[PDB]
RNA sequence: AUGAUGUCAUACUUAUCCUGUCCCUUUUUUUUCCA
């Protein structure tokens, strides 16, 4: 549903912070959220149909 | 008699009655507006068309529902038994394949509906009781690695019987009740009084004549069971010339002669025909039932005993009570059944015990584990005592594991999911034990085979009303001689049994009260004192009792009713106060249902009084989910009470379409929403009658809470700040936890309930105004009260 | 093929024909009879979530692999506990080595 | 839903199950999961309420897991998010699989 | 893309639905032919007595249904099929026998929701699974 | 397509045709109908609600009013022949058939409001 | 028809390794018991893992 | 120059509390033109 796939790309672009540096994600997945397990899984299933085709 | 008085009245009551219904249907033809060229014609003919095609369709395919339901209840009793020829033998086969060949072109259609759902569609963007098999192929999916004899039947029948206790005894006890009008009949269950008398009765013709023979009965499913019985007996099907009548259900046709009922059925009947003209006989059974029905049924048949000789009275029942019977009623003989069938060793406990229910616990623990083969029936006073029991009674399966053997806990009580009911009746898995654990509703009407041993602590849990207070509270209550020995007796029925009294011979003959107070006296009679005023009486003093209730009782009746606006001043019935009477179910609900007329809302009113009829069951709480249930339930929960409550479940129910899976998915007891919705359609079904405007309140609960205030306004208590105490008395109650709105706690109160349980209580409240109190009953609440 | 037959004959599976393979299988028999089936009957991906805990909890789990709730329980190691008794000479034998002696407890069964 | 919600919750207190001295951080997260588990519907109210409006979130620390040959990263969010999220994690997983979205040789998979 | 995509998306399903219906109408046709063979098929000492009960039984159906729905607006919708679901009432309607189910000393000898390995604890001292003696 | 793309109204109405088309079909497949689907007579009227003391003489008088009447065929149980409280009434025009109808629907006749439509009957 | 020989990887017995050096080196603030609970706890979580990887 | 109105948190008083609290037995009420 376009809420959650909203929630979930608005949840994995944070503000980073150790001691005192602080920076921005935009660019790739924060892999310590709950759902990224089921974020790797999907691209990785996109990634399968790049390797073997459709019809195999 | 005053029987003539009554009858008098009463048919005075049907010809006003009528009158009345055929001036109505007047008022509304004249109400009514009767206020009923060549393109037009030819326009509109095609409209008409139109609509005749369409409802045509509905029209011709409900005409293909009947025949084609027609074709197999047809086949049902003709076809699979008897030498049938060419021309139904073919057609057989062709109804046969014809009905499948339309269900056949019909789910073709709807195969392509759903194969066409099933598909994939891009998102839009716009701003049964399986989780145990459904988790037991995740295991094994987990784990797999690969790479003529009807007139037989007749004879049986007749072979059983010749041989139960009254079939010897058949002849003398005819010739005797042929010489007596009234005569009493005491014999105990098994012995066939509710089955075999009745045969014998039509048999010998008392249903010549065009005669019919009444059997009455305390319990509906009771009815049913016995009109199946005879039924298959007379080798006729149930319904036609034998046939019960109980309410919502008619099982009766024109050829009835064997009519069986409910005492408030046969009441109502009264409310139809005051001589019964068309029964020669009425059977009354069990009549030890002490209902509020039984004991208003004594005095009318009395009455109807003394006025109709050629009528027959014929009172059975089980126990000692023979004594006030005939005494009651001049004297009758009795006719004594010896009726018996497997002896009990009945034992008492060495001494009086301290602690019953772990004493319960232990007994049927040593009786398992050393008796032979043999079920067990272990009674405890109901819901959470008898859980708690199965609670222990697995536990210590569990902790003695394959030193034991296997014990079936099955609980057994009243409101309890009703597939949970069934599941006793079960035969038993070969080399198990199974206990029951039941309540008193285990005394009567349920037949468990198998049971040979029988455990009794003594007790019940009576309800018990004082009027002084308004109080009815249902407390413990060591339990009746009767009691014990009928909880005893419910045993033997197959083979030898035990009975296992908690407490001693010292304590049984001697501290052992013989009867429950026959109900008039204990019970709140408002419908009922109501019923008998507007049923032939005015002096509601010197009526003929069996057991009059104390002037008390009758004295808060009166002001009960007086205030709610069914008296006058002086005690006699004003046009509110008969319309309730006639309306089904006590006066503060039908007050409640009249205020539905001032208040326009209607449907919400009705489905109010539909859910307060039978609640005690609504939310099934099982301790193994107690959190998902609390939460279907915490979901419905709406601001205004508990009624409103009832309201939207309800309301979410049927919006389901009647769904069962709804309420299994959601917590509540399919039993009593069903009932509910039952109750509810035939009170619309009075609702012509009693002449209520079909209306909705369009979503304004605030006339909600005022009908239920112009109900049950005495019904209220209001904030102490030593606690909620009521309205009037100032008596001390506290809200029951379960209430939607038990942390509210609101300052103004209404309730449904007055109970007190382990603390005082009260059930189905919500939060008023105590300003409607001056809108409703400023005659009755007074401002300063307030 | 016990469960086919307990629908066809129509008995009730009992624990004789499952007191023998009790703890034997991958799940493990004995998990579908636990508790709360249930609520497991809902928890699914969690073979890869107990992977990916590592990003989430600064601490390191050996048995990242299985789970004792759905897999079963896969291991019994109670007889090592009996075998190095007897092989360090029994109680006795491994108590002259400590100051049970001294402090005059008649036996040694209660100890706690 | 108020079984996946059970799910997510066992899953969070796994992390503290020795009760240490964790912290304030770390009292404050045990506190919410206890009350979350005391009243169901307040938490499925708030969670289903940030699902549907909330796409600003706060910010989450970074650490390191030293595992002495290489390292490791550990994130640390916000306990209400963590909540949030644990129950949208237990949602997709059980409605994927009941779906079909992933195909057999995707694999950690909970059979084996 | 995600235009395009939707669009052709919705171009195939709809062939493929319309494919299917004219196969289905067939199949239809089909069942016409079943059906009228069927009344040909049909048309050509207990029988005649079976059979005038065959029209009475039928008929004073119809009168009761035609007569419910007459008195109360479908009263055969609330006498008939109302009749057949309740358990009480089907218990003393002697109906008989209206999945698997096992031994109860098998439920219930583990309990808990957690794996013990108590998420990555190590030092807690769980290796054994039964004191000693 | 283009069975669909019209508009609403005329999607629904070709789905009544198919309601049509299918529940015939259904009705034949039963077996009760010879011919499939023969437009129906315009030229009787089919009134329910009757009186089992009205008759084939008194209903065709009072339907004697507006047309020339052909029959009026009140169906019999058959082996008790009590009348089935409705009605078959055959005129010779349209316009008697019209001309009936449009006073005498829901009229009381015999303290019955009795209901007349036109028939729908293909028998 | 065929065998199948097996091994512990080399990466795997790095990680052991690595695991029981961050025991030794977080215990000079653990005692003699929790020592060996976590040397029990990654003996175990080895040993039943592989099982004949190890032989 | 001190009004009541308050859904204001803070401060404060009584050697004022930490020991004064919790889940229902049984079962029954007659009905009306269909269209």
């Amino acid at each position: 549903d376009h809420n959650i796939a909203d929630y979930m790309t608005a949840k994995n672009n944070v503000v980073i912070n150790y001691k005192d540096m602080n920076h921005t994600n935009s660019y790739g997945i924060i892999r310590g959220l709950q759902f990224a397990s089921f974020i790797v899984q999907y691209y990785g299933l996109v990634m399968d149909l790049l390797v073997l085709g459709l019809h195999r | 008699d005053e029987w003539e008085r009554t009858e008098r009245e009463r048919l005075q009551d049907l010809e006003e009655r009528d009158a009345f219904a055929e001036r109505v249907r007047q008022r509304d033809k004249d109400r009514t507006r009767n206020v009923l060229a060549e393109e037009d014609r030819k326009a509109m003919v095609p409209e008409l068309r139109k609509k005749s095609r369409r409802e045509y369709l509905a029209k011709r395919e409900r005409e293909k529902l009947e025949d084609l339901e027609a074709e197999l209840a047809d086949e049902e009793f003709l076809f699979g038994d008897v030498e049938l020829s060419r021309h139904e033998r073919q057609e057989l086969k062709y109804k046969r394949r014809v009905r499948d060949l339309a269900r056949e072109y019909r789910a073709a259609g709807e195969q392509e509906k759903l194969e066409a759902t099933n598909r994939y569609h891009m998102p839009k963007e716009t701003r049964p009781g399986e989780e145990q098999r459904r988790w037991e192929e995740a295991r094994l999916g987990a784990a797999s690695l690969k790479f003529s004899t009807q007139a037989q039947q007749k004879e049986s029948i007749q072979a059983v019987r010749r041989s139960l206790p009254v079939f010897p005894f058949r002849e003398e006890l005819l010739a005797a009740i042929a010489n007596h009008q009234v005569l009493i009949i005491e014999g105990e269950t098994g012995s066939g009084k509710t089955t075999q008398i009745p045969q014998y009765l039509f048999e010998e013709g008392y249903t010549n004549k065009g005669m019919k023979i009444a059997c009455t009965q305390p319990r509906r499913v009771a009815a049913m069971s016995v009109a199946a019985r005879v039924a298959r007996e007379m080798g006729v099907k149930l319904g036609n010339e034998v046939g019960y009548s109980i309410r919502f259900e008619d099982c009766t046709s024109e050829r009835t002669v064997l009519r069986y009922m409910t005492d408030g059925m046969l009441l109502r009947e009264f409310l139809s025909e005051p001589d019964l003209a068309s029964y020669s006989v009425v059977m009354v059974d069990e009549a030890h039932e002490r209902t509020l029905h039984t004991d208003i049924l004594f005095g009318l048949i009395k009455d109807v005993a003394r006025f109709r000789p050629e009528l027959k009275v014929l009172v059975a029942s089980a126990t000692m009570d023979t004594a006030r019977f005939s005494t009651f009623f001049d004297d009758a003989p009795v006719f004594r059944i010896p009726g018996r069938r497997f002896p009990v060793d009945i034992f008492y406990t060495k001494a009086p015990e301290a602690d019953y229910l772990e004493a319960c616990v232990v007994s049927v623990l040593q009786i398992h584990v050393t008796q032979p083969p043999g079920d067990i029936l272990v009674f405890l006073t109901g819901q959470e005592e008898i859980e708690a029991a199965c609670e222990m009674l697995q536990d210590r399966c569990r902790r003695l594991g394959s030193k034991i053997r296997e014990l079936l806990v099955l609980p057994i009580y009243a409101n309890l999911p009703s597939d949970m009911q069934a599941r006793i009746f079960q035969p038993t898995p070969p080399g198990a034990r199974k206990v029951v654990v039941a309540t008193n509703i285990a005394e009567t009407s349920l037949t468990i085979e198998g049971i040979i041993y029988v455990l009794d602590p003594g007790f019940c849990k009576q309800k018990s009303y004082n009027p002084r207070t308004g109080m009815e509270s249902l407390t413990v209550t060591p339990c009746s001689k009767a009691s014990a020995n009928q909880r005893a007796g419910r045993a033997g029925r197959v083979a030898a049994g035990k009975c296992f009294r908690l407490y001693t011979a010292w304590a049984y003959q001697h501290e052992l009260e013989e009867t429950t107070v026959p109900e008039i006296q204990r019970t709140s009679l408002g419908n009922v004192v109501l019923l008998l005023k507007s049923l032939g009486i005015h002096d509601l003093m010197h009526f003929d009792f069996l057991d009059p209730p104390p002037y008390e009782t009758l004295l808060l009746a009166l002001e009960q009713l007086y205030a709610l606006g069914a008296l006058n001043h002086l005690g006699e019935l004003t046009t509110s106060g008969r319309k309730m009477a006639e309306l089904p179910v006590d006066p503060m609900l039908s007050k409640m249902i009249l205020a539905s007329e001032k208040y326009s809302c209607s449907e919400e009113i009705l489905t109010v009084a539909a859910m307060l009829s039978v609640n005690n069951s609504i939310f099934y709480r099982p301790k193994d989910k107690v959190v998902h249930a609390d939460n279907a339930r915490v979901n419905f929960f709406l601001p205004g009470g508990d009624h409103l409550v009832l309201l939207n479940v309800y309301t979410q129910w049927a919006e389901s379409g009647y769904s069962s899976q709804w309420c299994y998915e959601n917590f509540v007891q399919f039993r009593s929403m069903r009932r509910a919705r039952d109750v509810r359609e035939q009170l619309e079904g009075l609702l012509e009658r009693v002449e209520v405007g079909l209306s909705s309140c369009q979503g304004d609960y605030i006339r909600v809470r005022k009908a239920i205030t112009a109900g049950y306004f005495y019904h209220t208590a209001r904030l102490t700040r030593s606690g909620y105490r009521t309205v009037k008395q100032q008596q001390t109650v506290f809200i029951h936890p379960n209430s939607s709105l038990f942390e509210q706690q609101p300052r103004w109160l209404l309730y449904h309930e007055l109970v007190l349980t382990t603390k005082e209580f009260m059930r189905q409240v919500l939060e008023i105004e105590s300003s409607w109190l001056l809108e409703v009953a400023p005659h009755y609440y007074k401002a300063k009260e307030l | 093929l016990k469960r086919q037959e307990a629908i066809a004959q129509n008995r009730r599976l009992t624990l004789e024909d499952l007191e023998d393979s009790w703890d034997r299988g991958i799940p493990r028999i004995n998990t579908l009879f636990q508790k709360d089936r249930h609520t497991l009957a809902y928890d699914k991906g969690w073979r890869v979530r107990t992977d990916f805990k590592q990003y989430q909890v600064l601490k390191q789990n050996p048995f990242w692999w299985t789970h004792q709730r759905h897999d079963g329980k896969l291991w019994n190691l109670n007889n090592y506990r009996t075998d190095m008794i007897q092989a360090l000479g029994g109680v006795e034998g491994i108590l002259e080595h400590t100051l049970f002696k001294g402090t005059y407890f008649p036996t040694w069964e209660g100890l706690f | 839903d108020t079984k996946l919600l059970i799910l997510a919750l066992e899953r969070l207190k796994e992390a503290y199950s020795v009760k240490s001295r964790l912290n304030q951080s770390q009292r404050e997260e045990l506190g919410l999961i206890e009350q979350a588990y005391d009243n169901p519907h307040e938490a499925l109210s708030r969670i289903k309420r940030h699902l549907l409006t909330q796409r600003a979130f706060k910010e989450v620390g970074i650490e390191f897991m030293d595992l002495y040959s290489h390292l490791v990263p550990v994130y640390d969010v916000e306990p209400l998010e963590k909540i949030t999220d644990a129950y949208l994690d237990q949602y997709l997983w059980y409605e994927a699989d009941k779906r079909r979205l992933f195909p057999p040789w995707i694999k950690p998979a909970d059979t084996e | 893309a995600d235009r395009k995509a939707r669009e052709a998306v919705e171009m195939r399903a709809q062939v493929e639905r319309k494919m299917a219906q004219k196969e289905k109408e067939k199949h239809e046709e089909k069942l016409r032919e079943m059906a009228q063979k069927a009344r040909e098929r049909r048309a050509g000492d207990g029988e005649a007595r079976e059979r005038d009960e065959i029209r009475h039984d039928r008929r004073k159906e119809r009168q009761h249904d035609r007569n419910l729905s007459r008195a109360a607006p479908d009263k055969r919708s609330k006498l008939q099929r109302n009749e057949n679901r309740d358990i009480s009432e089907v218990i003393a309607l002697g109906v008989p026998n209206p999945e698997v189910q096992y031994d109860q000393r098998l439920f219930n000898q583990s309990k808990g929701m957690d794996s013990g390995f108590a998420g990555g604890e190590d030092e807690i001292y769980n290796v054994y699974d039964q004191a000693w003696r | 397509d283009d069975f669909k793309g019209r508009s609403a109204e005329e999607v629904e109405e070709i789905k009544a045709e198919k309601e049509a088309k299918t529940q015939a079909i259904l009705l034949e497949m039963v077996g009760d109908l010879p011919d499939a689907d023969i437009k129906p007579p315009e030229n009787v009227l089919f009134v329910c609600k009757l009186n089992p003391v009205t008759t084939d003489e008194d209903l065709e008088i009072i339907f004697s009013r507006f047309g020339p009447i052909r029959s009026c065929e009140v169906i019999r149980d058959w082996k008790t022949g009590e009348s089935l409280c409705y009605a078959f009434i055959e005129f010779e025009k349209e316009e008697d058939c019209e001309k009936a109808f449009f006073k005498m629907d829901n009229v009381l006749i015999d303290d019955r409001r009795i209901h007349v439509d036109f028939s729908q009957s293909v028998a | 028809t065929a065998q199948c020989f097996l091994r512990v990887d080399d990466e795997s017995m790095q990680r052991f390794h690595n695991r029981v050096r961050q025991i030794l080196m977080a215990s000079g603030s653990t005692t003699f018991t929790k020592i060996v609970n976590k040397w029990n706890t990654a003996l175990i979580g080895l040993m039943t893992y592989f099982r004949e990887a190890v032989v």
